[PDB]
């Protein structure tokens, strides 16, 4: 019956603790103990953004670090320019529960998506002086958590059913189908390799996919539900947040955690993580109004950048490494330097 | 990982009495409130009882209020359950679960087979 | 209910046999990648107030 | 899209005329529009602009006091009147639309004109004529005044090209961007100074007159032009 | 200090703040309402007699205009049973109505604690409605499923002096109105600051005076938020 | 004329008694508009309101406030006899200008709390600014078309103290006269809301019925009796002295005249100071923050 299902199923789960075990051989925070202490870490706001009406709850910058986009629940998205802190485009939505948005690496294209289980992309650069709806992609049955761009035909999309997708652009289908997640995912990372993604749900598991090949390769189990991942710059390892108030640092190819970042004086939950150009800092933000920044090779705390009011929802970093975007639910803004 | 293991199981003659075992690992056992759930067969599942960190507050189904008892060790990270004078309708399975997000008052954990952080049941049944 | 339970099997041995690495040589290699772009990030070493486009 | 201009005609000295571009195809609310007039064979000139919302306004100095400029939103129209008509003002003008933000192409599109007959910055590019035969590669050279390099990194330099027969067309803007939809054939470059436009295979239908154009200052200047 | 387009750039700007500017006043002017509810309830019902005034869509919009203002009225329907995750966005919403079957009630109990005691729904009041009253009393006068045996409480119980019922129908009716009700009303009562408060109703799914109802409940709301704000009360 | 001399001896210790209040007068009322202006928030039409209000009334505390003193211990006015002309006219121009701005926030209030649903678009930008500017040009048409003009005339140089005559000074009672009863009605309307607001949530005990009516009371009745307790005598005395002898000595003349000038001091502690946003917002310009970027206050 199932009980020898369920037995086969524990052993060998037991087998594999047992093989992880065996392949761990040491602690990263032994062998970092003689590199040099990154020292106190000290930032400022430049510039602050204003202008949105309702909360702020995702952006994304551009492949040129000078534009960035962002999308509020007023109904809004708004293309800024971080220089002179312009004001280039103020495209209207129709549904105004949105909770993603995502810039295309040739700065050609924008996507949105929400609670209408639709993910809408906008063209910039057209003959008329408008932006029009070029593309209404609907197969889903949950809510959009995060969507990613791979080329100018290819859309990654995760949703609030237990499946993620790959679309065409040019037809509307759904090419390949990911499935094998308990809860809803949220989250969702690419790769450099542009081969390789990972994906976060709320089953403290974190899954790691293949573009073409359409299926699951490894599996990574953290205490409750997971609400953002990244990779490292260099793209054999990713980081996790929960909202058990841990960080962890996970390594593909041993297939084991390594560092966890924790606090006895932090009790809220983490929302966005990012990394920085030389992979160095790790920038997390939490639910007490607060972001801190954490040395990721001996897991000390080094700096905070306090200045918000309410809820920090998002954080980026630029590709050139020379700013970072923080937004909160009180409609505002702030690029550190 | 997280696992939650139960036991206690079996059958029993009517008015007798029973207790149920929850044993979980993987978590820290202090900062959680849990929940005892129970699936009749042909119904959807109900809430029973519930017990908070230290033990301060606790809350019964008034059909059950009365009779059954709920109590946590802590420091041997278990919960147990205390089930006396059963009735013909109190046979069902058995489920110790656990609220999602730690230090809060509220949980949504009676959930149609999707909710994640659930144990595997035990059958009790009575006649 | 089978279904499942075949294919939760089938997804674990699928993932069973697969190449590991020691965990010191990947922290070595991290390391390494690590302290090899430590002056091309302005965030940890601030760039001169001139060569700054936010001023 | 579509810029039809209505108008011109013959008028004795010292008279008023009306003349109207009128737009089709485009959002004309979100678009400033210029007025770029033609002599029957000398060069291009400047004479107006206004700008998105009518909250600014600028004229040559040579119609600063007899020409004005207006614009109907909802109507998707533009019009101008003129006064005190004097034998100057005998040429072919030309309704150009531009749109200003990060990344934008100004003077995207020209109309085809409407003729009138009546009863600062300067640019040297005096090399006349230099006919070439087909398939080998050409290069045209320009001189500035004054330097158009700006603190933010910017030339603002724009070069044009009229075929015999019809309205110009943006080729290069900024000195080094290339427009959508001419080849990659045609390439451009300069130092502050100089600058030079290239091409390196010709084919048949490149016979035309290349123009030149600064934006740094609102006195706008064209240039001679060259004949190939 | 600038360039040509640098100042038309700046002007674009400005023209887009003026636009946002305008579209400033029909947000602030216009009320919005979370309408949740089980599957048994009338929902569907009150939402087809609110229109006096596309195959996987998760949500559905409503517009209905009233003493001459108009509200927004949002409702789910292709989501999942798990909604822990997306009763977040409702952080600015005027109220929430809850529905209510009398004639199934501890679940109800207990999503409404639920929604009571979360940490980011706080602020928010919630407009209770306990419909299907017709088919309660015929239930109750039939006698053939007592209400003491799902809950033992019901014995030790009385009819409030404040009670006042309109129609001269029966007393047990009133009296096991009132139970649930202060059944309802227990939950609330625990807590603290009077930052949200309940407004119980006796409404039913074909009744035409819903949407006074929910217009008085919003000025009530409105009017003790400006009160509390001037150290009025 | 220089014969002239106050009876007052060496013990002047009044000097600071009213010197106190002119100078509280004008150093804290230039914190509100500073405040008002700086923060991006609280730019509401009701705070632009009390920014006039702060305006009329910091006028006040630097022309007539500091000058008058001299005048209203020793009698001298050694001044100029020029600025006579001009002293007097900014005295009923600036008083007059704090009477009707006390009216409009009255009905602004009143209007906030009487018809809650429709307050945005009813009291929009635009109407603040005919409540601004018509107080303001009704003061002005009145301050120099009975003084300026010198139509009100009916001894030696020295401090002048022109009072009204027969056939002007009923002008001067009705303008008091009007606001006065519009505030207390539309006040007594508000308490009457609160009142009724504070028993259906007690649901009644009277054991914090009390409580709700004694904070309401506490929080009306101080304006009420802050406005009405400074502006009384003098219109008593004005209306006596009319029709009648002038029996009224001077030695009560400059504490009347005195005690309606404190009012302009009172003004910004009790419509600004007594809510805790404007403290928090004054707050942080005293510990320097507001140099390093913007914030926002708690509201
Ligand atoms: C005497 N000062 C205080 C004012 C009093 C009110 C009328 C105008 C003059």
């Amino acid at each position: 019956e199932l009980d020898q299902l369920r037995q086969e199923a524990e052993q060998l789960k037991n087998q594999i603790r047992d093989a992880r075990k065996a392949c761990a051989d040491a602690t990263l925070s032994q062998i970092t103990n003689n590199i040099d202490p990154v020292g106190r870490i000290q930032m400022r706001t430049r510039r602050t953004l204003r202008g949105h009406l309702a909360k702020i709850y995702a952006m994304h910058w551009g492949t040129d670090s000078r534009l960035l986009v962002s999308a509020s629940q007023d109904g809004k998205l708004i293309i800024w320019d971080s220089y002179t802190t312009n004001k280039v485009h103020a495209i209207p939505l129709r549904s105004s529960w949105v909770m993603t948005c995502a810039y295309a690496p040739s700065g050609n294209y924008v996507a949105c998506g929400g609670l209408d289980n639709i993910c809408s992309i906008y063209n910039l650069k057209t003959r008329e002086g408008n932006v029009r709806v070029s593309r209404e992609l609907a197969g889903h049955t949950g809510y959009l958590s995060c969507c990613r761009f791979l080329d100018d035909n290819q859309i990654v999309t995760s949703s609030g059913d237990t499946t993620c997708a790959l679309w065409d652009i040019e037809t509307g289908q759904q090419t390949t189908t990911f499935t094998g997640h308990t809860g809803d995912v949220m989250s969702l990372s690419l790769a450099p390799d542009t081969r390789l993604f990972v994906s976060g749900a709320c089953d403290a598991s974190a899954k790691l996919w293949d573009v073409r090949e359409g299926m699951c390769r490894q599996t990574f189990t953290h205490e409750s539900d997971i609400n953002a991942i990244c990779f490292f710059p260099n793209g054999n390892a990713f980081a996790t947040g929960s909202d058990d108030a841990t960080c962890r640092l996970f390594d593909l190819r041993a297939d084991q955690e390594l560092m966890t970042y924790s606090h006895d004086n932090i009790i809220c939950g983490i929302t966005s993580v990012s990394f920085s150009k030389s992979g160095r800092l790790l920038l997390a933000g939490y639910d007490d109004f607060n972001c801190n920044v954490w040395d990721a090779l001996k897991a000390d705390r080094a700096g905070v950048l306090a200045g918000h009011d309410n809820r920090v929802s998002c954080l980026g970093v630029t590709d050139d490494g020379m700013a970072v975007a923080t937004g909160s639910w009180d409609s505002f803004l702030k690029i550190w330097n | 990982q997280v696992q939650l293991q139960e036991s206690g199981g079996g059958l029993v003659q009517p008015g007798g009495s029973l207790r149920l075992s929850c044993a979980a690992s993987g978590f820290t056992f202090s900062n959680y409130k849990m929940n005892w759930v129970r699936q009749a067969p042909g119904k959807g599942l109900e809430w029973v009882s519930d017990i908070s960190q230290s033990g301060a507050s606790i809350s019964y189904t008034g059909s059950v209020k009365g009779r059954f008892t709920i109590s946590r060790d802590n420091a041997k990270n278990t919960l147990y359950l205390q089930m006396n004078s059963l009735k013909p309708e109190d046979t069902a399975v058995y489920y110790c679960a656990r609220c999602p997000a730690p230090f809060t008052r509220d949980c949504f954990d009676v959930t149609s087979t999707t909710y994640a952080y659930r144990g595997q049941g035990t059958q009790v049944t009575v006649s | 209910s089978i279904a499942q339970a075949r294919k939760l099997v089938e997804q674990l041995k699928m993932e069973a046999n697969i190449d590991r690495i020691k965990v010191s040589k990947a922290a070595a290699d991290l390391m390494a990648y690590c302290e090899a772009h430590a002056k091309e990030d302005p965030l940890l070493t601030p760039v001169p107030a001139s060569e700054n486009p936010f001023r | 899209v579509q810029l039809v201009e209505s108008g011109g005609g013959l008028v004795q000295p010292g008279g008023s005329r009306k003349l109207s571009c009128s737009a089709s195809g485009f959002a004309f609310s979100s678009f400033g529009m210029h007025w770029v007039r033609q002599a029957p064979e000398k060069g291009l000139e400047w004479v107006a602009y206004i700008s998105s919302g009518s909250g600014t306004i600028y004229y040559a100095d040579t119609v600063k006091g007899r020409f004005t400029i207006s614009r109907d939103d909802p109507k998707n129209t533009l019009f101008l009147q003129m006064t005190s008509l004097r034998s100057e003002d005998t040429a072919m003008y030309y309704c150009v639309r531009s749109i200003y933000y990060y990344g934008s192409s100004p003077f995207d599109f020209w109309g085809q004109g409407t003729t009138l007959t009546v009863s600062d910055i300067v640019m040297t590019q005096a090399t006349s004529s230099v006919p070439v035969t087909p398939g080998e590669s050409v290069s045209i050279s320009c001189r500035s005044s004054k330097s158009l390099l700006h603190s933010n990194g910017n030339t603002y330099l724009y070069w044009f090209l009229q075929r015999p027969g019809q309205s110009p067309q943006l080729l290069i803007y900024r000195m080094s961007n290339l427009a959508s939809g001419v080849p990659d054939r045609f390439s451009g470059s300069g130092s502050g100074t100089a600058f030079t436009l290239t091409i390196s295979r010709l084919e048949a239908e490149d016979v035309g007159v290349y123009y030149c154009m600064q934006h740094l200052e609102y006195p706008l200047t064209f240039g001679a032009g060259t004949k190939l | 200090t600038l360039s040509a387009e640098d100042k038309a750039a700046v002007e674009r700007s400005k023209m887009i703040e003026k636009q946002l500017q305008k579209d400033k006043q029909v947000y602030r002017a216009t009320h919005r309402l979370l309408l949740l509810g089980a599957d048994n309830s009338g929902k569907s019902t009150i939402v087809k007699q609110m229109r006096i005034y596309v195959k996987t869509s998760g949500i559905f919009e409503t517009k209905f205009q009233v003493d001459k203002v108009n509200f927004h009225m949002f409702d789910v329907g292709a989501q999942r049973d798990e909604r822990r995750k997306w009763i977040q966005c409702f952080n600015d919403v005027t109220a929430i109505i809850f529905v209510v079957d009398s004639s199934r009630l501890q679940e109800a109990l207990n999503d409404f604690k639920s929604i009571w005691n979360n940490r980011w729904l706080r602020t928010i009041s919630v407009i209770l409605f306990l419909n299907k009253q017709d088919l309660l009393a015929e239930k109750v006068l039939a006698g053939k499923s007592k209400i003491e045996d799902y809950f033992p409480e019901f014995a030790r119980y009385t009819t409030p002096e404040d009670a006042t019922p309109e129609p001269g129908e029966d007393p047990r009716v009133t009296r096991a109105k009132y139970f649930i009700r202060d059944e309802f009303l227990r939950i609330s009562t625990a807590s603290g600051d009077g930052r949200h408060y309940c407004y119980p109703h006796f409404t039913c799914s074909v009744d035409t005076e819903n949407a006074r109802r929910i217009f008085n409940d919003c000025r009530d709301i409105i009017q003790r938020m400006h009160l509390r704000q001037y150290e009025l009360l | 004329c220089i014969k002239s001399s106050y009876a007052p001896w060496p013990r002047a210790i009044l000097y600071g008694v009213l010197g106190l209040g002119a100078l509280l007068a004008v150093f804290g009322n230039l914190l509100v508009i500073i405040a008002i202006l700086h923060f991006k928030q609280l730019h509401t039409p009701t705070n632009f309101l009390v920014a006039s209000l702060a305006c009329a009334d910091f006028l006040v505390g630097v022309t007539v406030m500091p000058f008058s003193t001299v005048r209203s211990v020793e009698s001298c006015w050694y001044f100029g006899e020029s600025y006579c002309k001009f002293h007097t006219c900014f005295d009923t121009s600036f008083c007059f200008a704090s009477l009707f701005h006390l009216c409009c926030i009255s009905i602004d209030r009143y209007i906030a709390v009487t018809d809650p649903l429709t307050y945005p678009t009813k009291f929009t930008v635009s109407v603040s600014g005919l409540c601004i500017a018509l107080s303001w040009f009704f003061s002005v048409t009145y301050s120099f078309s009975i003084f300026y003009t010198g139509a009100n005339e009916e001894t030696c140089v020295g401090g002048c103290q022109a009072p009204l005559n027969q056939n002007w000074v009923l002008l001067c009672f009705l303008l008091f006269f009007l606001p006065t009863v519009v505030m207390v009605f539309l006040y007594g309307r508000i308490f009457l809301v609160a009142k009724y607001q504070a028993r259906k949530i007690e649901g009644s005990y009277k054991e914090r019925v009390a409580k709700r009516e004694r904070k309401a009371a506490k929080t009306l009745g101080i304006a009420m009796a802050a406005f009405l307790v400074s502006w009384l005598p003098y219109i008593i005395d004005a209306v006596i002295d009319a029709y009648m002898n002038f029996i009224t000595p001077a030695y009560v003349y400059e504490i009347l005249v005195w005690c309606v000038y404190y009012n302009s001091a009172m003004n910004p502690l009790i419509y600004a100071f007594f809510y805790p946003w404007f403290r928090k917002a004054i707050k942080l310009i005293v510990s320097g923050k507001v140099f390093r970027a913007d914030s926002s206050t708690t509201n």
